[PDB]
Protein backbone atom coordinates (compact mmCIF):
# COMPACT_ATOMS: atom_id res chain seq x y z
CA UNK A 1 0.00 0.00 0.00
CA UNK A 2 0.69 3.73 0.02
CA UNK A 3 3.26 4.77 3.19
CA UNK A 4 4.43 8.07 4.99
CA UNK A 5 7.01 9.55 7.11
CA UNK A 6 7.00 12.21 8.89
CA UNK A 7 8.67 14.33 12.02
CA UNK A 8 6.77 16.43 13.97
CA UNK A 9 8.83 19.50 15.88
CA UNK A 10 6.84 21.38 18.66
CA UNK A 11 9.15 24.57 20.30
CA UNK A 12 7.54 25.73 22.86
CA UNK A 13 8.98 29.05 24.78
CA UNK A 14 8.09 29.37 28.77
CA UNK A 15 9.16 33.00 30.29
CA UNK A 16 10.61 33.06 33.53
CA UNK A 17 10.68 29.00 33.39
CA UNK A 18 13.97 28.59 31.78
CA UNK A 19 14.91 28.23 28.21
CA UNK A 20 12.25 27.10 25.37
CA UNK A 21 11.37 23.08 25.19
CA UNK A 22 11.72 21.35 21.73
CA UNK A 23 10.50 17.75 21.05
CA UNK A 24 10.87 15.61 18.03
CA UNK A 25 9.05 12.77 17.21
CA UNK A 26 9.09 10.70 13.93
CA UNK A 27 6.63 8.58 12.43
CA UNK A 28 6.02 5.79 9.51
CA UNK A 29 2.51 6.59 8.92
CA UNK A 30 0.92 5.44 12.15
CA UNK A 31 3.81 4.17 14.01
CA UNK A 32 5.79 6.70 16.14
CA UNK A 33 9.27 5.06 15.99
CA UNK A 34 11.75 7.74 17.53
CA UNK A 35 11.37 10.64 20.41
CA UNK A 36 13.76 13.79 21.19
CA UNK A 37 12.86 15.88 24.34
CA UNK A 38 15.28 18.60 24.95
CA UNK A 39 13.65 18.40 28.75
CA UNK A 40 14.90 15.02 29.32
CA UNK A 41 17.52 14.61 32.30
CA UNK A 42 19.91 13.52 29.22
CA UNK A 43 19.01 14.23 25.83
CA UNK A 44 19.15 11.77 23.06
CA UNK A 45 17.10 10.79 20.58
CA UNK A 46 15.17 7.43 21.60
CA UNK A 47 13.49 4.08 19.73
CA UNK A 48 9.93 4.25 20.16
CA UNK A 49 9.43 1.12 17.64
CA UNK A 50 11.35 -2.45 18.09
CA UNK A 51 12.60 -2.60 14.17
CA UNK A 52 14.21 0.75 14.84
CA UNK A 53 16.49 -0.77 17.36
CA UNK A 54 18.54 -2.78 15.01
CA UNK A 55 19.97 0.98 13.68
CA UNK A 56 23.83 1.83 15.15
CA UNK A 57 25.06 4.12 17.13
CA UNK A 58 26.07 6.33 14.20
CA UNK A 59 22.17 6.78 13.29
CA UNK A 60 21.29 7.38 17.00
CA UNK A 61 24.42 10.04 17.28
CA UNK A 62 23.76 11.53 13.94
CA UNK A 63 19.89 11.76 14.78
CA UNK A 64 20.81 13.37 18.55
CA UNK A 65 23.41 16.13 16.93
CA UNK A 66 20.35 16.99 14.43
CA UNK A 67 18.08 17.47 17.24
CA UNK A 68 20.51 19.50 19.80
CA UNK A 69 21.36 21.76 16.68
CA UNK A 70 17.33 22.37 16.07
CA UNK A 71 16.82 22.99 19.97
CA UNK A 72 18.91 25.97 19.41
CA UNK A 73 18.05 27.14 16.20
CA UNK A 74 13.83 26.69 17.55
CA UNK A 75 15.06 28.87 20.39
CA UNK A 76 16.11 31.93 17.80
CA UNK A 77 13.49 31.67 15.81
CA UNK A 78 10.98 32.09 18.73
CA UNK A 79 12.85 35.04 19.76
CA UNK A 80 12.11 35.88 15.72
CA UNK A 81 9.18 35.28 15.36
CA UNK A 82 7.90 36.91 18.94
CA UNK A 83 9.56 39.78 17.34
CA UNK A 84 7.49 40.17 14.16
CA UNK A 85 4.49 40.15 15.52
CA UNK A 86 5.92 42.85 17.80
CA UNK A 87 4.83 40.61 21.15
CA UNK A 88 5.58 41.28 24.58
CA UNK A 89 8.55 38.91 26.48
CA UNK A 90 5.76 38.11 28.62
CA UNK A 91 3.69 35.80 26.89
CA UNK A 92 4.07 31.20 26.35
CA UNK A 93 4.59 31.00 21.90
CA UNK A 94 4.57 27.82 20.05
CA UNK A 95 6.08 27.09 16.95
CA UNK A 96 5.32 23.43 15.45
CA UNK A 97 6.27 21.70 12.21
CA UNK A 98 5.69 18.83 10.28
CA UNK A 99 7.68 17.73 7.42
CA UNK A 100 7.88 14.35 5.36
CA UNK A 101 7.75 12.15 2.06
CA UNK A 102 4.45 10.40 0.60
CA UNK A 103 5.29 7.37 -1.26
CA UNK A 104 2.61 5.67 -3.36
CA UNK A 105 1.70 1.60 -3.74
CA UNK A 106 4.55 0.89 -6.26
CA UNK A 107 7.27 2.96 -3.55
CA UNK A 108 7.26 5.95 -5.84
CA UNK A 109 7.36 9.45 -4.48
CA UNK A 110 4.28 10.93 -4.42
CA UNK A 111 4.68 14.69 -2.97
CA UNK A 112 6.92 16.10 -0.33
CA UNK A 113 5.38 18.62 2.59
CA UNK A 114 6.85 21.10 4.88
CA UNK A 115 4.69 23.07 7.13
CA UNK A 116 5.05 25.02 9.95
CA UNK A 117 2.96 27.34 11.96
CA UNK A 118 3.07 29.86 14.99
CA UNK A 119 0.28 29.68 17.60
CA UNK A 120 -1.53 27.06 16.10
CA UNK A 121 -1.83 28.81 12.56
CA UNK A 122 -0.02 28.36 9.44
CA UNK A 123 2.76 30.46 9.19
CA UNK A 124 4.77 28.99 5.88
CA UNK A 125 4.63 26.10 3.94
CA UNK A 126 6.75 24.75 0.82
CA UNK A 127 4.89 24.10 -1.88
CA UNK A 128 4.26 20.90 -3.98
CA UNK A 129 6.88 22.14 -6.72
CA UNK A 130 9.65 21.92 -3.53
CA UNK A 131 10.67 25.42 -4.62
CA UNK A 132 8.59 28.01 -3.71
CA UNK A 133 6.72 29.13 -0.30
CA UNK A 134 3.27 30.22 0.75
CA UNK A 135 4.05 32.74 3.18
CA UNK A 136 0.67 33.29 5.31
CA UNK A 137 1.59 37.28 6.13
CA UNK A 138 3.90 39.85 6.17
CA UNK A 139 6.42 38.02 9.05
CA UNK A 140 6.13 34.83 7.21
CA UNK A 141 7.61 36.54 4.51
CA UNK A 142 10.53 37.72 6.31
CA UNK A 143 11.56 33.95 7.24
CA UNK A 144 10.78 33.60 3.09
CA UNK A 145 13.90 36.10 2.62
CA UNK A 146 15.93 34.38 4.43
CA UNK A 147 15.31 30.90 3.42
CA UNK A 148 15.37 32.13 -0.51
CA UNK A 149 18.82 33.21 0.75
CA UNK A 150 19.85 29.83 2.25
CA UNK A 151 18.90 28.00 -0.73
CA UNK A 152 16.20 26.40 1.88
CA UNK A 153 13.53 24.95 -0.66
CA UNK A 154 16.46 23.54 -2.39
CA UNK A 155 17.97 21.86 0.45
CA UNK A 156 14.55 20.21 1.29
CA UNK A 157 13.87 18.97 -2.18
CA UNK A 158 17.56 17.62 -2.48
CA UNK A 159 16.07 15.80 1.30
CA UNK A 160 12.31 14.57 0.31
CA UNK A 161 13.16 13.24 -2.69
CA UNK A 162 16.58 11.91 -1.70
CA UNK A 163 17.20 10.34 1.65
CA UNK A 164 13.99 10.80 3.11
CA UNK A 165 12.29 8.20 0.63
CA UNK A 166 15.39 6.16 0.87
CA UNK A 167 15.21 5.90 4.55
CA UNK A 168 11.56 4.96 4.95
CA UNK A 169 12.15 2.38 2.16
CA UNK A 170 14.41 1.04 4.63
CA UNK A 171 12.43 1.35 7.90
CA UNK A 172 9.14 -0.01 6.05
CA UNK A 173 11.31 -3.37 4.90
CA UNK A 174 13.10 -3.59 8.41
CA UNK A 175 9.29 -3.31 9.89
CA UNK A 176 7.76 -4.73 7.29
CA UNK A 177 5.45 -7.53 9.69
CA UNK A 178 4.27 -4.50 11.30
CA UNK A 179 4.42 -1.23 9.34
CA UNK A 180 2.98 -3.61 5.68
CA UNK A 181 0.32 -5.34 7.19
CA UNK A 182 -3.19 -4.17 7.36
CA UNK A 183 -5.00 -5.09 10.42
CA UNK A 184 -8.72 -5.45 9.99
CA UNK A 185 -11.67 -3.57 12.20
CA UNK A 186 -13.45 -6.38 14.64
CA UNK A 187 -16.68 -4.73 14.16
CA UNK A 188 -20.22 -5.13 15.86
CA UNK A 189 -23.36 -3.26 16.52
CA UNK A 190 -24.99 -2.93 20.05
CA UNK A 191 -27.95 -1.36 21.07
CA UNK A 192 -29.14 1.10 23.72
CA UNK A 193 -33.14 1.95 24.44
CA UNK A 194 -32.82 5.66 25.05
CA UNK A 195 -37.09 6.12 25.66
CA UNK A 196 -39.68 4.12 24.77
CA UNK A 197 -39.74 5.74 21.26
CA UNK A 198 -36.07 5.33 20.73
CA UNK A 199 -32.95 3.59 20.85
CA UNK A 200 -29.52 4.43 19.35
CA UNK A 201 -27.40 2.00 17.61
CA UNK A 202 -23.41 1.74 17.92
CA UNK A 203 -21.22 0.93 15.45
CA UNK A 204 -17.86 -0.41 16.25
CA UNK A 205 -14.54 -1.15 15.33
CA UNK A 206 -12.25 -1.86 17.22
CA UNK A 207 -8.18 -3.46 16.78
CA UNK A 208 -7.43 -1.83 13.13
CA UNK A 209 -4.36 -0.34 11.66
CA UNK A 210 -3.94 1.96 9.98
CA UNK A 211 -5.90 4.91 12.24
CA UNK A 212 -7.59 5.75 8.77
CA UNK A 213 -11.28 4.20 8.38
CA UNK A 214 -14.46 5.44 7.55
CA UNK A 215 -17.72 3.90 10.01
CA UNK A 216 -21.33 5.51 7.91
CA UNK A 217 -24.67 4.91 9.08
CA UNK A 218 -27.52 4.68 6.25
CA UNK A 219 -31.20 4.49 6.58
CA UNK A 220 -33.16 2.76 4.26
CA UNK A 221 -29.61 2.78 1.83
CA UNK A 222 -29.43 6.54 2.02
CA UNK A 223 -26.16 7.90 4.30
CA UNK A 224 -27.55 10.17 7.70
CA UNK A 225 -24.31 12.28 8.04
CA UNK A 226 -26.19 15.20 10.16
CA UNK A 227 -27.61 12.78 12.25
CA UNK A 228 -24.71 10.08 13.07
CA UNK A 229 -22.42 10.80 16.00
CA UNK A 230 -18.77 10.18 14.75
CA UNK A 231 -16.12 10.01 17.51
CA UNK A 232 -12.63 10.96 16.83
CA UNK A 233 -10.69 7.51 15.98
CA UNK A 234 -8.67 6.63 19.29
CA UNK A 235 -5.43 4.82 19.89
CA UNK A 236 -6.05 1.60 21.99
CA UNK A 237 -2.46 1.79 23.27
CA UNK A 238 -0.86 -1.67 21.17
CA UNK A 239 -0.60 0.16 17.98
CA UNK A 240 -4.10 -0.53 16.80
CA UNK A 241 -7.33 1.98 16.63
CA UNK A 242 -10.55 2.11 17.65
CA UNK A 243 -13.90 3.86 16.42
CA UNK A 244 -17.72 4.02 16.57
CA UNK A 245 -20.58 5.94 14.39
CA UNK A 246 -23.94 6.01 16.85
CA UNK A 247 -27.59 6.99 15.46
CA UNK A 248 -30.54 7.17 17.67
CA UNK A 249 -33.62 4.99 15.65
CA UNK A 250 -37.23 4.98 16.52
CA UNK A 251 -38.14 1.71 18.35
CA UNK A 252 -38.84 -0.82 15.47
CA UNK A 253 -37.25 0.45 12.32
CA UNK A 254 -33.74 -0.87 13.45
CA UNK A 255 -33.46 -2.95 10.58
CA UNK A 256 -34.19 -0.04 8.18
CA UNK A 257 -29.87 0.60 9.35
CA UNK A 258 -27.46 -0.26 8.28
CA UNK A 259 -23.53 0.50 9.43
CA UNK A 260 -21.32 0.67 5.93
CA UNK A 261 -17.20 -0.34 7.22
CA UNK A 262 -14.11 0.81 4.59
CA UNK A 263 -10.56 -0.13 5.62
CA UNK A 264 -7.49 -1.30 3.61
CA UNK A 265 -7.57 -4.21 5.93
CA UNK A 266 -10.86 -4.89 4.42
CA UNK A 267 -11.21 -6.13 0.57
CA UNK A 268 -14.38 -5.27 0.21
CA UNK A 269 -16.62 -2.86 2.53
CA UNK A 270 -18.55 -4.04 5.08
CA UNK A 271 -22.39 -4.05 5.77
CA UNK A 272 -23.60 -4.63 9.56
CA UNK A 273 -26.98 -4.45 11.25
CA UNK A 274 -28.53 -4.69 14.44
CA UNK A 275 -28.45 -8.46 15.43
CA UNK A 276 -30.80 -9.17 18.25
CA UNK B 1 -6.59 31.45 19.43
CA UNK B 2 -7.36 28.68 21.62
CA UNK B 3 -8.49 25.02 21.16
CA UNK B 4 -10.35 23.09 24.13
CA UNK B 5 -9.36 19.62 24.40
CA UNK B 6 -11.80 17.03 23.09
CA UNK B 7 -11.60 13.77 25.78
CA UNK B 8 -12.64 9.98 25.70
CA UNK B 9 -12.40 7.29 28.52
CA UNK B 10 -11.83 3.85 27.97
CA UNK B 11 -10.55 0.34 27.32
CA UNK B 12 -7.90 -1.00 25.25
CA UNK B 13 -9.44 -4.62 25.22
CA UNK B 14 -13.29 -4.88 25.95
CA UNK B 15 -14.23 -4.67 29.24
CA UNK B 16 -15.12 -7.87 31.32
CA UNK B 17 -14.98 -7.53 35.34
CA UNK B 18 -12.17 -9.36 36.91
CA UNK B 19 -10.04 -8.95 34.02
CA UNK B 20 -7.01 -7.34 33.66
CA UNK B 21 -6.77 -3.97 31.24
CA UNK B 22 -5.88 -0.79 30.05
CA UNK B 23 -7.65 2.32 31.33
CA UNK B 24 -6.84 5.12 28.39
CA UNK B 25 -7.85 8.52 28.60
CA UNK B 26 -7.27 10.47 25.22
CA UNK B 27 -6.93 14.07 25.19
CA UNK B 28 -7.16 15.60 21.10
CA UNK B 29 -7.99 19.08 19.35
CA UNK B 30 -6.06 21.09 22.14
CA UNK B 31 -4.22 23.80 22.01
CA UNK B 32 -1.50 25.60 23.58
CA UNK B 33 0.08 21.84 24.43
CA UNK B 34 0.36 22.36 28.14
CA UNK B 35 -2.24 19.96 29.77
CA UNK B 36 -3.44 18.14 33.33
CA UNK B 37 -4.54 14.78 32.95
CA UNK B 38 -4.78 12.23 36.15
CA UNK B 39 -7.14 9.09 35.81
CA UNK B 40 -9.22 8.88 38.84
CA UNK B 41 -10.38 5.24 40.48
CA UNK B 42 -13.43 6.20 42.93
CA UNK B 43 -12.50 9.97 42.65
CA UNK B 44 -8.65 9.48 43.96
CA UNK B 45 -5.58 10.04 41.64
CA UNK B 46 -3.83 7.24 40.17
CA UNK B 47 -0.51 7.26 41.05
CA UNK B 48 1.29 4.99 37.93
CA UNK B 49 -0.03 6.91 34.79
CA UNK B 50 1.68 6.75 31.72
CA UNK B 51 1.68 9.03 28.76
CA UNK B 52 2.74 8.78 24.72
CA UNK B 53 4.97 11.71 23.22
CA UNK B 54 3.84 14.99 22.40
CA UNK B 55 2.67 14.83 18.95
CA UNK B 56 -0.09 16.96 16.53
CA UNK B 57 -2.49 16.47 13.90
CA UNK B 58 -2.57 17.85 10.69
CA UNK B 59 -4.84 20.84 11.93
CA UNK B 60 -2.09 21.99 14.85
CA UNK B 61 -4.11 20.58 17.34
CA UNK B 62 -2.21 18.21 20.23
CA UNK B 63 -2.99 14.83 21.38
CA UNK B 64 -2.05 12.89 24.28
CA UNK B 65 -2.72 8.79 25.30
CA UNK B 66 -2.60 8.53 28.87
CA UNK B 67 -2.53 5.13 30.12
CA UNK B 68 -2.63 2.75 33.25
CA UNK B 69 -3.11 -0.74 33.74
CA UNK B 70 -6.91 -1.82 35.70
CA UNK B 71 -9.01 -4.35 36.25
CA UNK B 72 -12.56 -3.19 36.07
CA UNK B 73 -15.14 -4.43 38.57
CA UNK B 74 -19.03 -3.49 38.81
CA UNK B 75 -18.62 -1.53 41.72
CA UNK B 76 -15.50 0.60 41.17
CA UNK B 77 -16.03 3.83 39.06
CA UNK B 78 -13.19 5.29 36.48
CA UNK B 79 -12.88 8.67 35.21
CA UNK B 80 -10.64 11.00 33.39
CA UNK B 81 -9.98 14.85 34.82
CA UNK B 82 -8.22 16.94 32.68
CA UNK B 83 -7.41 20.68 33.28
CA UNK B 84 -5.86 23.07 30.25
CA UNK B 85 -5.78 26.90 30.04
CA UNK B 86 -9.63 26.65 27.63
CA UNK B 87 -11.46 25.55 31.40
CA UNK B 88 -12.29 27.62 34.08
CA UNK B 89 -12.43 24.24 36.16
CA UNK B 90 -11.03 20.62 35.53
CA UNK B 91 -13.47 18.51 33.51
CA UNK B 92 -13.87 15.35 34.49
CA UNK B 93 -15.25 12.33 32.40
CA UNK B 94 -16.71 9.54 33.42
CA UNK B 95 -15.60 5.86 31.74
CA UNK B 96 -18.73 4.31 30.47
CA UNK B 97 -18.16 0.93 28.87
CA UNK B 98 -20.13 1.58 26.18
CA UNK B 99 -18.66 4.36 25.05
CA UNK C 1 16.01 9.87 9.71
CA UNK C 2 15.42 13.97 9.98
CA UNK C 3 16.78 17.16 7.42
CA UNK C 4 20.18 17.87 8.51
CA UNK C 5 20.33 21.65 7.70
CA UNK C 6 19.00 24.62 10.09
CA UNK C 7 16.46 26.43 9.20
CA UNK C 8 16.54 29.62 11.27
CA UNK C 9 13.13 31.62 10.82
NA1 LIG D 1 14.36 22.21 27.20
NA1 LIG E 1 -7.77 25.82 33.51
Amino acid sequence: GSHSMRYFYTAMSRPGRGEPRFIAVGYVDDTQFVRFDSDAASPRTEPRAPWIEQEGPEYWDRNTQIFKTNTQTYRESLRNLRGYYNQSEAGSHIIQRMYGCDLGPDGRLLRGHDQSAYDGKDYIALNEDLSSWTAADTAAQITQRKWEAARVAEQLRAYLEGLCVEWLRRYLENGKETLQRADPPKTHVTHHPVSDHEATLRCWALGFYPAEITLTWQRDGEDQTQDTELVETRPAGDRTFQKWAAVVVPSGEEQRYTCHVQHEGLPKPLTLRWEP
Amino acid sequence: IQRTPKIQVYSRHPAENGKSNFLNCYVSGFHPSDIEVDLLKNGERIEKVEHSDLSFSKDWSFYLLYYTEFTPTEKDEYACRVNHVTLSQPKIVKWDRDM
Amino acid sequence: LPFDKPTIM
